[PDB]
């Protein structure tokens, strides 16, 4: 699970509504749920088990070599989703798995701005006010809302590997 | 699968009074997947609060949800008619609590015992009842013992207690004593003695076959 | 707005199978989880089994695992509860419940908000029966009814068919050795009011669609 002192291993951290979660740098894929590498543009024997998407590794097949989403994934549009994902809409947001539910639950995280409304089978299109929970400790980095997540860039003077 | 122990099992309070109900599992879990319910007699339940503190819409302000780890606690304070009844735990997608019952606390009364012999359309048949009434009490705990012929009986008797009435808050209990025309017409005298806290001495009423 | 109405109970005999069923209307069915929670008479709420909103995910309580099946059709907004070789301690009110969320200060809180009116299934060996009423003569006077000996529940008592409802008491049923329930019903009238004015208690009993209409009196 991710928190606000995760690590994302050659990512970023960004917060929406109700998570928090890695982005990758570049054309970088997320092989875990805070590590980034290199996605491999064809598997065969030597890259095995190397991730090929955004959680999708490699798997041989008993032969002939495939890009595989990892349990609990469904493929929609080449893009690995959760499987209680797939059938849940969110609009202002997108979908997340609830990972401490005894269930398995797709809730709904909101861009910067929206709850879950209640009234509206949870779906983002309440207004209500997301408290940054970064901690930006690089030189002169603050909590900006950037494209409706929240995420750790520049301060109001400097700008660009430390910021200037 | 956990184990959720509710506490008290009957919560005895007036109106207007604050409400106290426990919850505490066999394990630590989270509060967002501990819920607690409301049930009124005859009707589905009700949910209260999404997870440990969330009310649920149209749920008064004066329900109020606390709990951590193992301990989670559904305070109702300034309590109303329409709050008294069933109330129940449950961690999502594993089991309930046994569930805590509010009884509205009043005057403690006495009941008035009746009995009642077995019809004569019910002696054509091999089989008789006499009825014992024991009617608008308070508390519920009340004792109903039969005796034919100076004789207590056992295995012969059932009991049913009605719920608590809306208008005085008293309770009711019925008790029949099941026996054949044979072992009916054998003996003469029958009579149920009742014990309650509204009585300084238990009462008996009794009859005999012949009136 | 959100409905869920079951449908599929009934009497059965011991061993038997039954299929219930959950119909759901007025939300996207298939983004929520689903549940069926039932209770035996007299008895607290038990939760018998869990199902993803796709219905890939199930789960279910130890005490119904090998008979019970959950189900769901996603199709038709419909949630399923197929059971085999059902146990006489299975005699419950069987709900159906939506599992939703509210996402309130920080944290997505869980819960069943949505529930449906319950379907009653009843296993027993004993056949339908028609209640027989007998009078319970007061020798404020009380006198009431017997209802003795009807399968299966219920029966709807009233009093002179309504417009007596001050001081009547329908005691719940108790489920003989025999198989078959019995219940009483009275009322408490003041004496000044025997033999003026006529009592009658009306036993509806709708499984085998008898109304007895027996009119209690004082005695001789």
């Amino acid at each position: 699970k991710v928190t606000v002192d995760t690590v994302c291993k050659r990512g970023f951290l960004i917060q929406m509504s109700g998570h928090l979660e890695c982005k990758c740098e570049n054309d970088l894929v997320l092989v875990n749920e805070e590590t980034c590498e290199e996605k491999v543009l064809k598997c065969d024997e030597k890259t095995v088990n190397k991730p090929c998407g955004d959680f999708s590794k490699c798997i041989k097949i008993d032969v002939s070599y495939a890009c595989k989403c990892n349990l609990g994934y469904d493929m929609v549009n080449n893009v690995c989703i959760p499987n209680e994902c797939k059938q849940v809409t969110c609009g202002n947001g997108k979908c997340i798995l609830d990972t401490s539910n005894p269930v398995k639950t797709g809730v709904c995280s909101c861009n910067i701005g929206k709850v879950p409304n209640v009234q509206d089978q949870n779906k983002c299109s309440k207004d209500g006010e997301t408290k940054c929970s970064l901690k930006c400790l690089k030189e002169q980095e603050t909590c900006k809302a950037v494209d409706g997540i929240y995420k750790c860039d520049c301060k109001d003077g400097f700008i660009i590997s430390i910021c200037t | 699968e956990i184990v959720l122990t509710q506490s008290p099992g009957t919560l005895s309070l007036s109106p207007g009074e604050r409400a106290t109900l426990s919850c505490r599992t066999s394990q630590s879990v989270s509060s967002s997947y501990l819920a607690w319910y409301q049930q009124k007699p005859g009707q589905a339940p009700r949910l209260l609060m999404y997870g440990a503190s969330s009310r649920a819409t149209g749920i008064p302000d004066r329900f109020s949800g606390s709990g951590s780890g193992t301990d989670f606690t559904l305070t109702i304070s300034r309590l109303e008619p329409e709050d008294f009844a069933v109330y129940y735990c449950q961690q999502y997608g594993n089991s309930f609590g046994q569930g805590t019952r509010l009884e509205i606390k009043r005057t403690v009364a006495a009941p008035s015992v009746f009995i009642f012999p077995p019809s004569d359309e019910q002696l054509k048949s091999g089989t008789a009842s006499v009825v014992c009434l024991l009617n608008n009490f308070y508390p519920r705990e009340a004792k109903v013992q039969w005796k034919v012929d100076n004789a207590l009986q056992s295995g012969n008797s059932q009991e049913s207690v009605t719920e608590q009435d809306s208008k005085d808050s008293t309770y009711s209990l019925s008790s029949t004593l099941t026996l054949s025309k044979a072992d009916y017409e054998k003996h003469k005298v029958y009579a149920c003695e009742v014990t309650h806290q509204g009585l300084s001495s238990p009462v008996t009423k009794s009859f005999n076959r012949g009136e | 707005e959100v409905q869920l109405v079951e449908s599929g109970g009934g009497l059965v005999q011991s061993g038997g199978s039954l299929r219930l069923s959950c119909a759901a209307s007025g939300f996207t069915f298939s983004r929520n989880a689903m549940n069926w929670v039932r209770q035996a008479p007299g008895k607290g709420l038990e939760w018998v089994s869990t199902i993803s909103g796709s219905g890939d995910s199930t789960y279910y309580a130890d005490s119904v695992k090998g008979r019970f099946t959950i189900s769901r059709d996603n199709s038709k907004n419909t949630l399923y509860l197929q059971v085999n070789s059902l146990r006489a301690e299975d005699t419950a009110v069987y709900y159906c419940a939506k599992g939703d969320y509210y996402f309130d200060s920080g944290s997505y809180s869980f819960g069943m908000d949505v529930w449906g009116q319950g379907t009653t299934v009843t296993v027993s060996s004993a056949s339908t029966k028609g209640p027989s009423v007998f009078p319970l003569a007061p020798s404020t006077a009380a006198l009431g009814c017997l209802v003795k000996d009807y399968f299966p529940e219920p029966v709807t008592v009233s009093w002179n068919s309504g417009a007596l409802t001050s001081g009547v008491h329908t005691f719940p049923a108790v489920l003989q050795s025999s198989g078959l329930y019995s219940l009483s019903s009275v009322v408490t009238v003041p004496s000044s009011s025997l033999g003026t004015q006529t009592y009658i208690c009306n036993v509806n009993h709708k499984p085998s669609n008898t109304k007895v209409d027996k009119k209690v009196e004082p005695k001789s």
